[PDB]
């Protein structure tokens, strides 16, 4: 199996700032999927193939990372972007990084 | 000397990866049989014998069978050819009619239902005024109970019309050689150990591919090209489970398959020059169609693929097999076309095994559909004509198509299930060697020569 | 109705390879036209860098640009790009993409100040 | 190998060797570029695509200095920024694939330079035959 | 557009079964796989299984085998070949199974794999009591 | 206009100018002559008509003095009855359309004269290389 | 009072497929190789005669 770990967990930030969410895999050499899920809504894809963006994704989201270590950088934090953020490798999911308003 | 000029060299050997159309080629021995009792040796050029397999040395090309072209083109060509060999044949539109069906005359137990239902029905003759009452035999998998009395209809008669196949054209595979046209060349990776993706250090160019006989099978792909020494598994990603795993093994496993129910065909005249081929009498015992494989050779080849599959999943790993998890019929069983009639044969006898890190024969029962809907179109079904005689066939099982279950939650075991899926995974088992490149002449290069006036 | 919009940096280090790219809408690139780059040092007059053509002309620049300027057209993306290798801080200038036609440089780009600073 | 000593074999055989060795065997890669009820449309579009590509290459040559000379010195110089390697090293060190990977950027400016050089040679020859 | 319409929320007794229909519309249904995923509160996501509707070939998760069954209904008419219906039947319900279930389809790009699910259904709340 | 000074633009751009100005821009009109379930028959007959016309023109050139020189001085003289105008006037005064309207009658005799001149040059060169 | 369809004594009829729609997509016409399309770009032009631009 693949164990995924969302290291910041709760992140307490203010609007307009930047954010960096780290995820760590148990097995390197693979792609990574980043999902956004707001409160009480449908989840929504952000990043596939560890650097590419989906339709309707603003380019202020930047996925990066390699091996076992991946980053998701969100510049210019809107109020709408304060949500839960998940990582995905083929079936296994991290437990979710929750973005909190400070 | 430092006043370098440029020179154009035409006919420079250099290529690029490209995606163009291809070139059919059939052997002339299949052309010797008159009037095309197999499909399309007239729609396909005769193969020039022993063409140029000229080697290439010190050349490293990256192959990729998963994003490969020409397997899509082979799928499209076989689909269009299968369509093009049915337009001459008779449409079975007037056969959609109320069938009065009973069980076949047999000492049937109440537990095991009769697979064959006898059905009598009205049918138009050649003359429009006169209709006749005629009977036939059908399978359980072709009739449904429309709704005392018990009356049936055919299964396809509320989704599409059906085309009866012509008994002239046979579905047995003749080998297809693919050839490049002018300005293109087919690079064959001749590496012994090669997992389908990456740099192949020993390639060779060619003009025409080897004999690729188009077989139709879901699990246990038949009569393919076996490997040189080892048993090679191939996947687009082994850690991924949504992609299939193409297992190609070394020693081909002999399989015997037969329908022992002797059949008598019967010509019923639908109209003027319209022949329909129904099933008449069952001469002899009423038995069940079945396939055999050698128990020891199958256990040995499963040991070989276990020994090879432990490379990608660690040594101390339990590997077990299971049967198919479900779905439609022709992905649960393994299906093929023996002697011009279709078999759907159960595979639970081949995949109940577990494997720890330290003169008999398996028989398996089949079922025989008379109608088929292969490639799962929206509005086509092929009726197949019943053939005379007890029917048997011998084949060389070459590879499997397996699928890992979506294992999570810290399990040592990793199970495998045979899954048919798309038909392209058959042709990707025979086009992993080849790729197509476009020759680009007229390179340019600096040297010391100036064109005089 | 033609619209030209530059894109690229406005702050680069000297002794580097500068490159802009102007997108073109409202018309086609392969017209009777020279898709041109023209610059202007701040507070000073214009300085014509060069052009490229949508036909098959070879691009001809100002010889004061010291053969460091390669304008490359991209007809599959309706663009044309300026280059400037080995820049200096005295090359700080507003840059302009424009279109020479039967009239003289009708539709320009807005023109962006590239301030070369170390 | 078999073709050692007398350095030749079939087409694309020199593709692994260096470009200096491959330069002596160019006639066959030039040769195997032209010759070789609905499938006739596929055969026909393959054949006319082959002859269209061959005619485009022969027309690209014909507007340059050489119609069918197959090795053409010409009058355009060489920017040493493009190759930026030792000259005799590339004919004993590089394959044509690696060389085409090297000058992938520096393409399509060479062809316009060739056309300008050929038209300049044509107007110079026209003036030379005019004043005589 | 790609539309995945699920069925309404449901309250089922323990030990019983449930069937959730995912109706897909706006693309050729015989091409792309359909995956089923769940969202349990305070447990994150958990993948269930995929089904390829061209032959209905299914694969289930290891810790859910024997309890789930996925079928499909294709469109057999030459006028509307796009719509289709997946069905997920979940049997042997426990109080831990109270969750929200989703049917998903992957993206349609080149480098898009199979698991980067682009299009999502609206979700279906299943409560066991 | 835009192409003033450096007199060039796209194909058929010189068609309005005089023939002396248009003579410097001939490579592109030569270029844009070849490249560019029942509709495939229309596409194919268009493509093979294009390559048939181009091959007829290249064969008409190839039997004359020039294979692909694209400007060919030759050895046949000029009847002044045909042009009957001032020589340097037509290169600053006439379009190619008007010139083709002028010598519409005086055609197809020039081509046989060219063939006779080329065959005479060939037999003279054969004699010259024979006696040496 | 019994009727029939209007076409049933001159021809058979083909029902249009509800897939294919009759809304016009713009068609660009192009010349092949060796031909060119001259567009008269004159503002005031009554269809016949010399077009100066
Ligand atoms: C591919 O091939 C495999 C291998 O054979 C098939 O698997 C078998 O499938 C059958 C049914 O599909 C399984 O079920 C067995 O049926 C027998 C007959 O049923 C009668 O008797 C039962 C009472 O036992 C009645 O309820 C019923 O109405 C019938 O009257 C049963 O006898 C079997 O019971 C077995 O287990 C019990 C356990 O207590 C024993 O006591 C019995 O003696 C007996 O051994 C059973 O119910 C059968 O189990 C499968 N085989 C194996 C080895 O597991 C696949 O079906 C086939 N694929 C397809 C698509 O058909
Ligand atoms: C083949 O065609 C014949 C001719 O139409 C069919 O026979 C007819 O079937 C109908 C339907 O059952 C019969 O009507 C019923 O008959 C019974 C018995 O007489 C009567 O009790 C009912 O009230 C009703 O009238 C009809 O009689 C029968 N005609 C004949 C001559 O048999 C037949 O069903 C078709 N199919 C087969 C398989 O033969
Ligand atoms: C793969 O193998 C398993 C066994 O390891 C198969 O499971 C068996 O499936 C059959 C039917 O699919 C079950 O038969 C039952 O028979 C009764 C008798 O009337 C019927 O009422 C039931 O509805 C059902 O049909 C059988 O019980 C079951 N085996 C066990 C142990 O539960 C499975 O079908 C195989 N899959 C394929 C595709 O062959
Ligand atoms: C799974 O693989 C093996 C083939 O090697 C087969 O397992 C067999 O299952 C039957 C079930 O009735 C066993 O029959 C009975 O088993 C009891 C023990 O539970 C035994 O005491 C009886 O005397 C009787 O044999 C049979 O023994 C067992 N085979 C072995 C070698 O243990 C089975 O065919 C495969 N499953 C499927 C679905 O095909
Ligand atoms: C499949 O059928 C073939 C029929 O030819 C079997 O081959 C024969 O097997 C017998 C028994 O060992 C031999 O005596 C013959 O020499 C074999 N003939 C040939 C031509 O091979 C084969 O054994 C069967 N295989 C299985 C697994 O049942
Ligand atoms: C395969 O053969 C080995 C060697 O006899 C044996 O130990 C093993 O149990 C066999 N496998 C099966 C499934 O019978
Ligand atoms: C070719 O140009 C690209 C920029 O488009 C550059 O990244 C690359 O390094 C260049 N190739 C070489 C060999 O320098
Ligand atoms: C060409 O010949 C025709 C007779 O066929 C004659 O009427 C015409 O005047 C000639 N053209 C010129 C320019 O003299």
């Amino acid at each position: 199996e693949i164990v995924l770990t969302q290291s910041p967990g709760i992140l307490s930030l203010s609007p307009g700032e930047t954010a960096t969410l780290f995820c760590k895999a148990s097995q390197g050499g693979n792609a990574m999927t980043w999902y956004q899920k707001r409160r009480g809504q449908v989840p929504r894809l952000l990043i596939y193939d560890t650097s590419r963006r989906a339709s309707g994704v603003p380019d202020r989201f930047v996925g990066s990372g390699s091996g076992t270590d991946f980053f998701l950088t969100i510049n210019k934090l809107d109020r709408e972007d304060f949500a839960v953020y998940y990582c995905q490798q083929f079936e296994f999911f991290g437990l979710g990084s929750e973005l909190e308003v400070h | 000397a430092e006043n370098l000029w440029v020179t154009v060299y035409y006919g420079v050997p250099v290529w690029k990866d490209a995606e163009t159309t291809l070139f059919c080629a059939s052997d002339a021995k299949a052309y010797e049989t008159e009037k095309h009792n197999v499909w399309a040796t007239h729609a396909c050029v005769p193969t020039d014998p022993n063409p140029q397999e000229i080697h290439l040395e010190n050349v490293t090309e990256e192959f990729n069978m998963w994003k490969n072209n020409m397997v899509e083109q082979m799928h499209t060509d076989i689909i269009s050819l299968w369509d093009q060999s049915l337009k001459p044949c008779v449409k079975l539109t007037p056969l959609c009619v109320t069938l009065q069906c009973t069980n076949v005359t047999n000492n049937i137990t109440d537990d095991m239902r009769g697979e064959l239902k006898n059905c009598s029905f009205n049918m138009t003759t050649e003359l429009r005024d006169k209709k006749q009452k005629v009977y036939s035999l059908f399978y359980r998998l072709d009739v449904v109970q429309i709704n005392s009395n018990k009356e049936y209809r055919l299964i396809n008669c509320n989704t599409s019309a059906c085309t009866q196949a012509c008994p002239k054209v046979s579905f047995e595979p003749i080998p297809i050689h693919y050839c490049a046209p002018a300005g293109f060349a087919i690079l064959k990776c001749k590496d012994k150990k090669f997992n389908g993706t990456g740099p192949c250090p020993s390639v060779s160019t060619v003009q025409c591919t080897h004999g690729i006989k188009p077989v139709v099978s879901t699990q246990l792909l038949l009569n393919g090209s076996l490997a040189e020494e080892e048993v090679m598994i191939r996947s687009e990603n082994i850690t991924n489970n949504a992609k299939n795993i193409l297992v190609q093994f070394n020693t081909p496993v002999q399989i015997n398959c037969t329908r022992p129910n002797n059949n008598t065909r019967k010509s019923i005249r639908i109209g003027p020059g319209q022949a329909f081929y129904a099933t008449g009498d069952i001469i002899g015992d009423i038995r069940q169609a079945h396939c055999n494989v050698s128990k020891a050779t199958w256990n040995e080849t499963l040991g070989k693929v276990v020994k090879q599959l432990r490379k990608h999943f660690g040594n101390n790993t339990i590997i077990r097999f299971a049967n198919s998890s479900g779905g439609d019929l022709e992905v649960t069983t393994h299906s093929f076309n023996c002697g011009g009639e279709f078999f759907y044969c159960n595979t639970s006898g081949l995949f109940n095994s577990t494997w720890i890190s330290n003169n008999d024969s398996i028989t398996l029962p089949c079922r025989i559909k008379q109608i088929i809907n292969m490639w799962q179109r929206i509005g086509q079904c092929m009726y197949a004509p019943p053939i005379q005689g007890v029917i048997r066939c011998v084949s060389n099982i070459t590879g499997l198509i397996l699928t890992r279950d979506g294992g999570s939650t810290n399990s040592t075991t990793e199970t495998f299930r045979p899954g048919g899926g798309d038909m392209r995974d058959n042709w990707r088992s025979e086009l992993y060697k080849y790729k197509v490149v476009k020759i680009e002449p007229l390179g340019v290069a600096p040297t010391r020569c100036k064109r005089r006036v | 109705q033609v619209q030209l919009v530059e894109s690229g940096p406005g702050l680069v280090r000297p002794s580097e390879t500068l490159s802009l790219t102007c997108a073109v809408s409202g018309a086609s690139i392969r017209t009777k036209a020279w898709w041109s780059w023209i610059r202007q040092p701040p507070g000073k007059g214009l300085e014509w860098i060069g052009y490229v053509s949508g036909g098959w002309d070879l691009p001809n620049y100002n010889p004061s640009l010291k053969n460091r300027v390669i304008i490359l057209k991209d007809t599959s993306l309706n663009q044309f790009s300026l280059r400037l290798t080995s820049v200096t801080a005295a090359d700080t200038a507003l840059y302009y993409c424009a279109r020479e036609g039967p009239e003289d440089f009708d539709v320009w780009g807005p023109g962006f100040l590239v301030t070369v600073s170390s | 190998a078999v073709g050692i000593g007398a350095v030749f074999l079939g087409f694309l055989g020199a593709a692994g060797s260096t470009m200096g060795a491959a330069s002596m065997t160019l006639t066959v890669q030039a040769r195997n570029l032209l010759s070789g009820t609905v499938w006739g449309i596929k055969q026909l579009q393959a054949r006319v695509l082959a002859v269209e590509r061959y005619l485009r290459d022969q027309q690209l040559l014909g507007i340059w200095g050489c119609s069918g000379k197959l090795i053409c010195c010409t009058n355009v110089p060489w920017n040493s920024s493009w190759s930026n390697r030792n000259l005799s090293e590339i004919w004993d060190n590089m394959t044509w694939l690696q060389w085409d990977k090297e000058i992938s950027n520096y393409t399509q400016i060479i062809y316009g330079l060739l056309e300008e050089s050929q038209n300049q040679q044509e107007k110079n020859e026209q003036d030379l035959l005019a004043l005589d | 557009q790609v539309q995945l319409v699920q069925s309404g929320a449901v309250i089922k007794t323990p030990g019983s079964s449930v069937k959730i229909s995912c109706r897909a519309s706006g693309y050729n249904f015989r091409d792309y796989s359909i995956h089923w995923v769940r969202l349990i509160p305070d447990k994150g996501f958990e993948w269930i299984g995929w089904i390829k509707p061209l032959w209905g070939a299914v694969s289930y998760a290891r810790q859910l085998q024997g309890r789930v069954s996925m079928t499909r209904q294709l469109s057999q008419d030459p006028d509307d070949p796009d719509w289709g219906v997946a069905y997920m039947e979940f049997s042997g319900l426990t109080p831990a199974d109270t969750a929200e279930y989703f049917c998903v389809r992957r993206g349609s790009c080149d480098y898009c794999g199979d698991f980067p699910w682009q299009y999502w259904g609206q979700g279906t709340v299943v409560v066991v009591s």
